[PDB]
């Protein structure tokens, strides 16, 4: 009963948060940019077909 | 004319009232030794403010 009588206001929130890297050496034959190139394809394509 | 004309007046209080804050803040951090590392997790507010 006392809700009757009361006023209540609340907040609760939480954040996380991640940042991570991860360098390696390559040259253009190797996997990473291998990856993104055929990437661009697959955009390039889907682009097409629309 | 002698007379007198006065009185008073009054106010009735009975507010009460509580507040409670909590907050953990657990930021961490890799630097190597010899360097420096900055974090900045928040915002950006403007302010006018000139020579």
């Amino acid at each position: 009963l006392g809700n009757l009588f009361k006023s209540t206001n609340f907040q609760s929130g939480n954040t996380d948060l991640v940042i991570l890297v991860t360098p390696r050496v390559v040259s253009a034959a190797s996997l990473e940019n291998i990856r993104q190139v055929s990437q661009a394809v697959e955009m390039k394509d889907e682009y097409r077909n629309t | 004319n002698f007379g007198i004309i006065t009185g008073v007046l009054s106010t009735i209080n009975f507010a009460l009232s509580n507040g409670d804050a909590y907050l953990i803040a657990n930021p961490q951090l890799s630097a190597r030794s010899g360097g420096r590392t900055d974090f900045l997790a928040g915002g950006q507010v403007p302010i006018l403010q000139a020579l």
